[PDB]
């Protein structure tokens, strides 16, 4: 039936309530996801060295502690030590590549794991992360076109020497010499795709790891976050009803009901990002606190055509309550100045308050008759000069020009200049002193008996006429 | 040469779609923010529906943030906020945009009546708005597998698809499939397949649905859209100040609906640009774009679907849509106006009938402008500013100079309902001391103004061009003669038709009894001092005249036998004409055939202030009669009671009669009726024969009797008021009235106005008198819808060429209705012109030679002999396209002569047959519509299909087949009639095509059809004439023709060569084209076509100006279908020239419109 709360109604009709146990099912794969990137995360090199830049960037002044991390696993002071302890498993990670590394590469992202960074900064590092493989997989593919669709090469036997390397030449310019038929044809294209290779291999020195390890990680990312969201989001759809009947009590306030299930959905959405399993809170009760914060906070935000600050959405609530205590109380209604002394306030803001408390009005209100004379019908426009005035104006003009010129020419430079007259600015009558080479005093004077001239009749007696 | 780039002067329009990027084209920033103003400062906040920074700033030539405040800046966009300092005006042309987030489907050519997306794509509706609602999937381009490119899939469906053809076969959902599908779809490849399969397989079935897409396709190809624009990516805004959000008292703030629709739009389209960060699950994004694409259909055009509602306010905000719609039909009423003002109107008999009376007050007002004009133009007022104070002061010295600057300066008057021509009519203004009107009365038939409290509008000729236009065209003095019957409209009324006849009437025996006298002056010396009454029989010296030389005047003198009355009265009329014309009685009808003859003799301005005279005079002895109305005035017949008596004993006897069971009951309710009806007529012509001639008086000898001098006789018989009829509800008994059945009662009201009615007869009296003023109003209403069908159908026809050289045209010749001479012969031919040379009854003998105009004169020549019947050229005949030549027309006029190039006669023809459409009561007004709407009747007749022999074959399968059987011809036509209905046809004889083959009225189809052009055109206009001349009314056959002539507009094909065979199109472009082949291209070949009648209601619906269409058609569906098209509108119609605020291409505009018309498509 097309409206689109059935449309809604039943498309989440379908999804299916959640077991007690099911909260958790759902609750332990988020954290798995999650975890598997974290952990994913803390195997980077330049993930690592980065917070290490990033830190002294924070101690220099160049930055600060709140911009770079939201507190560890646990002051100024102690953060300090607990990056030299990073900064030391680091060094020590470091000089050992020589095998039994590996027991202290794991380590290194020991204490790398206990940091808890700013959203924005962890995303940057994903991000640079992300970046650096498309940067891996920009040169892997001309690599491939170079060899395949132009050089006539079968992608079957390019990929038997390249496992396990991708770097060096044993691929290259070793396996040109196997006589196969898309061996001699290798040679053409041979200044392309080793030239280019610099990038590939210093990705193995940039981020410290052979082209191997470098796809493996944000790999093992990708599918955490994968894993993640698609819990997530699975959690989302089992609550949805919840939304609704919550929605379903903020429903005039100027919102429509969909407008409030999708700002409601959307505090679903959050808890389901904030929220943690393990305090033992039901998911069910620790939710209808972010959607009802939602909703209202929409609600107060966009419902009005003139959007309101939010205290002031607060501060009239508190006023249609004082009323109603009062309403009955009083016989009739409480003055004016009444509720203002109910009200913390100056009291006198009730006034200011109420005013631009109203909502607009529909111009096409329909006014008496029922008729199509409506609202906007009488809006007068006063943006508008009628013309009477704009017939004086084109006159004014012809006036103070013929006056001016009936004038001595310096009497009219002199006057031209003292009013914004036929020109852009007025000017300081020192302005005007410099001008002329002749200054002063003098100038005022000049000017005063110009005045003193078009004063009185043959003069007067046009202008006089533009007083009303 | 360059052409050129900015504002020169259009002509033509043209309506398409709009591109993403072209929407992107208009604006001048996109609107980001559901914000408004700023709450406290109530500015606007950028940058959001109102804001300077896209749209313009709030105050003239000034900054927002006010830096730059002086109004030499002015290309300067400010550097804190984004303001170039221009007028606010701005704030009223700059638009906006949003970007969408996800496609979103236009309403209107989702819904809009045959779904234009859907039918593009051939797809159902049903399906589409399934594939956007997200309940379920489409293929597209769905490759070789197993699925055609439009199939729809299900949730499961499309799962399961999948895992067999990943990739290779493609399936979307919601508005971007919508947009997928259409982007894809090659317009010209479904053209060449389209091709083929008209022609391969043969069927009604399957190629007449074929055609008609492949036309359409190829239709938006050439049209130059491209089919994904109607999914849209962007979305203009309006301009702010249209929906504006102003102050109002008290302080409270008011605004268009748009805001709170638009707001709605741009709020649900950032909360799913969020949606789509955060990564939400589909269900979610689903729905959110679902309310996006509503938000924006009820932005567009709410009410396609569920009618979003404004804010806290029950009432549904206005869209886009309804924006536009403005008002059955439509109505327009619109255009409020400058130098303009109105009042009650009253009398002023002493003003010439070239001038009205206007307050002192109103002129003041209203030629303001002027009068500090011509003030500050001879220096009485040093500035405007003075004038201004002046005239506020009401200094005297102002009124010598309004004077000036009223003089030969006309007005126009204008009363409510303004129906012909002669609503709105200009006259020269005369100051007057009051605040009332003052209004010539012979103007004031016209007008159709009483003076119960009547009020007229004037209006200020302006511009120059305006003034010669009222002077020359709408003056009083140009309209006399009734452009709907070339009879004088304006005839004297009532006071004054009274006082010509009573002036010149005459009794048996008075003063002055038969002196003789020198000539009319000293007639008047005769009566004005008591020495002969007006009326005596008396012989005086008069003079009159007669032209009848080649143009000459002949003078001749003679004692004529006359009254002292008609004496004194032939001191008014002008030289030319017989002394004739006033010896008789003059009454109303005489009195203004008087004039009538004037204006055909000596030309407008002798009648003019002939026609002056005569009121002027009328008026003045109307004075001095001293007719009056008293009780005794109206006389009931001595013989009334006993009438009654009489007729009520007849009753007894019906009565005697049905108690005994001699005659039945039904029989007996319509014999009373009957002997009651029949009473009536008795004391009927009983008071008549009583009031008429029974004032009785004596001369020299004993007596003799005369027609009669009571006061209320005077009246009826002159026609200054009052009518036989009404008369005879005063004296004799009033009618039988009826029951609101429509049961007409059978003991009538037997008491008259002059005796009091009783309790119940009163009441009686009122259901008549109640439906009476009911059915009148509402019989207005039709009337009005009638005229505006008529405009519509008709209005763009104008008088475009000369003489079309035609030699065809229809047969004029009186009525002859069973009786005698409804209507003459000369009526029906005068100031028509002729087919071809009409003959004496012997030959050889060219009496009219051709065409020549058929005046008066000529129309006595013609009634000298006995002609019987004259050929005339008919505009339904004209061989002009596109308009209609002077000659085939007449020339009637207001004025005399021909009709001149440019006159637009389609309204006037429209005006002249609706405006007395009031007047009417099968038969009746609707009678009328059922004739212009070419309605079919319910129980028709049948025609023969063709000349030849008939008979019956097969049997009663409730129809037994009629075969007709030609001559030479092929055998094959036989229509199944129904053998329930009576039959007149001879089973075994010959019978001509179009004859009777049953009985019954007939549809003007097959008249048409059958019998033809002229037969039908000669159908409307006599059945039609039959209901208005039923009616008294006078209507020049000129207008009729003139509908018909638009009811035939159109046609259907039947030969090949270049046309589209079975479509109707317009004979003027076949007409123009079978003569572009008959000499051009091939033979090709053809084509032959097949005129065809379509009701007003139905041809007025085509028209090819789609900017006039949607004036009168419904406004949505007619911008939608037109503007896929890609249509231009290239104007010349009338209606549409006015819309846009430009000439209009008739009258004055014609030779404007010309002249430019020809620049275009040349060098
Ligand atoms: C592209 C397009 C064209 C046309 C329409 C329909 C609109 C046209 C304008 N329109 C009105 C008038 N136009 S006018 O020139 O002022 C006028 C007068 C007065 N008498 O006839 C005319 C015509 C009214 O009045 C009035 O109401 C409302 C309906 C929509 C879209
Ligand atoms: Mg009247
Ligand atoms: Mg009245
Ligand atoms: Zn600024
Ligand atoms: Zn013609």
């Amino acid at each position: 039936t097309t409206d689109p709360v059935r449309m809604y109604m039943r498309e989440m009709g379908t999804v299916e309530l959640l077991t007690r146990e099911g909260e958790i099912d759902i609750a332990k794969r988020i954290e798995d996801g999650i975890n598997q990137v974290q952990c994913s995360v803390a195997e980077y090199p330049e993930a690592i060295t980065y917070l290490l830049e990033q830190y002294d960037r924070v101690e220099a002044e160049e930055a600060r502690l709140s911009d770079l991390i939201t507190g560890f696993v646990d002051d100024p002071e102690l953060a300090r030590e607990k990056f030299a302890e990073l900064r030391a498993q680091y060094v020590v990670t470091r000089d050992t590549i020589k095998a039994t590394a590996q027991e202290e590469i794991l380590k290194l992202s020991e204490v790398f794991k206990q940091f808890r960074l700013v959203p924005k900064q962890f995303d940057y590092l994903v991000n640079s992360m992300r970046v650096m493989m498309d940067r891996v997989r920009t040169q892997e593919r001309l690599i491939m076109k170079l060899c395949v669709e132009q050089c006539k090469m079968p992608k079957k036997n390019f990929i038997t020497l390249f496992t396990g390397n991708e770097t060096s030449d044993t691929w290259f310019n070793a396996a040109i010499a196997m006589n196969k038929p898309w061996s001699e044809k290798l040679h053409d294209v041979s200044e392309e795709v080793h030239r280019a290779l610099q990038k590939l291999q210093q990705i193995e020195e940039e981020t410290g790891l052979t082209i191997e390890q470098v796809k493996d990680i944000n790999r093992r990312m990708s599918i955490g976050e994968a894993k993640a969201r698609r819990a997530k989001k699975e959690m989302v759809e089992a609550n949805l009803r919840l939304v609704i009947s919550i929605a379903k009590k903020y429903t005039n306030r100027g919102l429509q009901f969909l407008d409030l299930i999708q700002e409601g959905n959307i505090g679903l959405m959050k808890a389901v990002d904030k929220f943690e399993y393990r305090r033992g809170y039901k998911f069910s009760t620790y939710a209808t606190w972010w959607i009802r914060q939602a909703i209202t906070r929409s609600i107060a935000d966009q419902a009005r055509t003139i959007r309101i600050p939010v205290h002031m959405i607060e501060t009239i609530n508190k006023l249609n309550r004082i009323s109603r205590q009062m309403l009955q109380e009083m016989g009739r209604e409480p003055t004016p100045e009444e509720l203002a002394e109910r009200m913390l306030m100056p009291e006198d803001k009730i006034r200011k308050v109420l005013k631009i408390a109203k909502e607009p009005i529909s111009m096409e209100t329909p006014i008496g008759d029922d008729e199509d004379s409506h609202l906007g019908d009488f809006i007068e426009d006063t943006t508008l000069e009628l013309p009477l005035d704009s017939a004086t104006t084109e006159s004014l003009r012809a006036a103070t020009h013929d006056v001016l010129a009936g004038l001595t020419a310096r009497e009219a430079k002199v006057l031209r200049m003292r009013f914004g007259i036929d020109m852009n600015t007025d000017y300081t009558l020192e302005e005007v002193g410099k001008q002329f080479d002749v200054t002063r005093e003098r100038i005022r004077q000049i000017e005063a008996k110009a005045l003193r001239k078009l004063r009185h009749p043959s003069r007067s007696e046009v202008l006089r006429s533009f007083l009303d | 040469l360059k052409a050129q780039t900015k504002t020169e002067e259009f002509d033509a329009i043209k309506i398409a779609l709009a591109s993403p990027d072209m929407i992107r084209s208009w604006s001048f920033g996109e609107v980001k923010k559901p914000e408004t103003i700023n709450y406290r400062t109530f500015k606007p906040e950028r940058d959001g529906l109102f804001c300077a920074r896209i749209f313009g700033p709030v105050k003239d030539y000034e900054c927002l943030c006010g830096k730059y405040k002086r109004l030499k800046h002015r290309g300067v966009i400010c550097e804190k906020c984004g303001v170039e300092v221009t007028q606010t005006k701005v704030r009223r042309e700059r638009m906006g945009h949003i970007e969408l987030a996800s496609p979103t489907a236009h309403i209107w050519f989702l819904k809009s009546l045959p779904s234009r997306i859907g039918l593009l794509l051939d797809m159902p509706l049903r399906d589409i708005e399934r594939v956007l609602y997200f309940e379920s999937y489409v293929v597209i381009e769905g490759g070789m597998t197993n699925l055609e490119r439009q199939q729809i899939l299900t949730e499961e469906q499309y799962l399961d698809a999948l895992e067999e053809f990943g990739d290779e076969f493609d399936a979307k959902m919601g508005a971007e499939a919508i947009q997928a599908l259409l982007k894809s779809m090659d317009l010209e490849q479904e053209c060449e397949q389209l091709r083929e399969e008209l022609n391969e397989t043969n069927s009604e079935t399957k190629r007449k649905k074929l055609t008609k897409r492949i036309k359409l396709l190829e239709a938006f190809v050439q049209s130059g859209n491209k089919p994904e624009w109607m999914i849209l990516t962007v979305l203009p805004v309006l301009p702010p100040d249209l929906r504006p959000l102003v102050p109002l008292d008290g302080g409270r703030f008011a605004t268009s609906d748009l805001n709170d629709l638009y707001r709605r739009v741009i709020n649900r389209n950032n909360r799913l640009k969020r949606l789509l960060d955060l990564a939400a699950p589909d269900i979610i994004v689903r729905n959110e774009k679902r309310m996006l694409q509503e938000a924006v259909d009820a932005l567009l055009d709410n009410g396609r679907r569920g009618r979003a509602i404004t804010g806290s306010n029950k009432r549904p905000l206005k869209s886009l849509a309804d924006m536009i719609k403005g008002k059955f039909r439509q109505n327009l009423l619109g255009k409020r106006v400058d130098y303009s003002g109105r009042s009650v109107i009253t009398v002023g008999p002493y003003l010439r009938l070239h001038q009205c009376g206007l307050p002192k007050k109103m002129a003041l007002e209203l030629f303001k402008p002027f009068i500090y004009g011509k003030l500050e133009l001879r220096g009485l007022a040093t500035t405007i500013k003075a004038a201004k104070k002046m005239v506020e002061r009401e200094e005297a010295v102002v009124w010598d100079i309004l004077d000036e600057v009223i003089r030969e300066h006309p007005v126009l008057l204008n009363r409510a309902p303004t129906l012909h021509r002669l609503g709105i009519q200009a006259f020269e203004p005369v100051l007057i001391e009051g605040k009332a009107i003052q209004l010539h009365p012979l103007v004031c038939a016209a007008y159709n103004a009483d003076f119960d409290g009547d009020q007229m509008a004037v209006h200020v000729p302006l511009t120059l061009e305006a003034q010669l236009e009222a002077r020359a065209l709408m003056m009083s003095t140009n309209n006399i003669l009734s452009p709907a019957n070339g009879e004088p409209i304006i005839v004297p009324s009532q006071d004054v038709v009274l006082g010509l006849y009573y002036m010149t009437r005459d009794c048996v025996n008075a003063k002055g009894e038969g002196m003789v006298l020198t000539g009319p002056k000293e007639a008047e010396r005769l009566y004005r001092s008591g020495l002969a009454s007006l009326h005596a029989r008396v012989k005086v010296r008069i003079t009159e005249y007669e032209k009848d030389a080649n143009g000459e005047l002949v003078a001749k003198t003679s004692l004529k036998d006359t009254t002292v009355g008609r004496a004194i009265l032939w001191m008014i009329v002008p030289k030319g004409l017989p002394y004739s014309i006033v010896n008789q009685a003059l009454g109303k009808k005489a009195i203004s055939k008087m004039l009538n003859t004037c204006y055909r003799i000596l030309g407008l301005k002798p009648t003019v202030i002939f026609a002056d005279q005569i009121m002027y005079t009328g008026f003045a002895y109307a004075a001095r009669s001293g007719a009056s109305v008293g009780i005794d005035d109206m006389v009931i017949p001595e013989k009334k009671h006993e009438i009654i008596s009489e007729a009520e004993a007849e009753v007894a006897e019906i009565q005697e009669q049905f108690q005994s069971g001699l005659v039945t009951a039904g029989e007996r309710y319509n014999k009373v009726i009957d002997i009651w009806a029949a009473a009536n007529d008795r004391v009927s012509k009983a008071m008549m024969d009583n009031l008429q001639t029974e004032t009785v008086i004596n001369r020299d000898g004993q007596e003799e009797k005369q027609v009669s001098f009571n006061s209320i006789y005077m009246m009826a018989d002159s026609g200054a008021r009052g009518s036989a009829a009404q008369i005879r509800q005063l004296a004799g008994m009033r009618g039988l009235m009826a029951k609101p059945d429509g049961s007409i009662i059978e003991t009538p009201i037997t008491a008259n106005f002059r005796e009091g009615l009783n309790v119940l007869q009163y009441f009686i009296s009122t259901h008549g008198a109640r439906k009476g003023l009911a059915d009148t109003a509402l019989k207005t209403a039709n009337s009005g819808y009638l005229t505006r069908r008529l405009v519509d159908v008709a209005q763009d026809l104008v008088v475009t060429e000369d003489d079309c050289g035609t030699h065809e045209g229809i047969m004029m010749t009186p009525v002859i209705e069973g009786g005698d001479v409804k209507e003459p012969l000369r009526d029906r031919v005068l100031g028509r012109v002729t087919a071809e040379d009409v003959l004496k009854p012997g030959t050889a003998d060219i009496l009219v030679p051709r065409n020549t105009l058929l005046h008066e004169q000529w129309c006595d020549l013609l009634e000298e002999n006995s002609v019987d019947a004259v050929k005339v050229r008919s505009v339904v005949s004209c061989d002009t396209d596109f308009g209609v030549c002077a000659h085939c027309y007449g020339r009637d006029l207001a004025r005399g002569h021909i009709i001149n190039k440019g006159e637009a006669i389609g309204v006037i023809a429209a005006q002249s047959i609706g405006e007395p459409g009031t007047q009417l009561t099968t038969g009746g007004l609707p009678r009328v519509a059922d004739l212009f709407e070419a309605r079919r009747p319910k129980e028709p007749a049948i025609l023969a299909e063709i000349s030849g022999i008939v008979s019956f074959g097969k049997e009663t399968k409730g129809k037994r087949r009629l075969v007709i059987t030609p001559v030479d011809g092929s055998d094959p036509y036989e229509e199944m009639i129904p053998k329930w209905r009576q039959l007149n046809v001879f089973e075994g004889e010959r019978v001509e095509r179009g004859d009777v083959i049953s009985d019954g009225p007939e549809a003007p189809h097959d008249i048409l059809r059958l019998r033809g052009v002229h037969a039908v055109t000669r159908y409307i206009v006599n059945e039609v004439q039959d209901v208005y001349r039923l009616q008294g009314v006078k209507i020049n056959d000129k207008h009729i023709e003139v509908i018909v002539r638009q009811m035939l507009r159109k046609a259907t094909i039947v030969n090949a060569g270049s046309s589209d065979f079975l479509e109707g199109e317009q004979v003027e472009y076949s007409r123009v084209k079978i003569a572009n082949r008959e000499l051009e291209a091939n033979g090709k070949v053809g084509a032959t076509y097949s005129r065809d009648l379509l009701g007003i209601t139905k041809a007025s619906l085509a028209t090819e100006s789609f900017i006039s269409a949607a004036s009168f058609q419904e406004t949505t569906r007619v911008l939608t279908e037109a503007a896929v098209a890609g249509k231009r509108d290239e104007l010349r119609g009338l209606k549409e020239n006015v819309i846009v605020g430009r000439l209009i291409p008739a009258g004055t505009g014609y030779a404007y419109h010309q002249d430019r018309m020809r620049r275009r498509a040349a060098g």
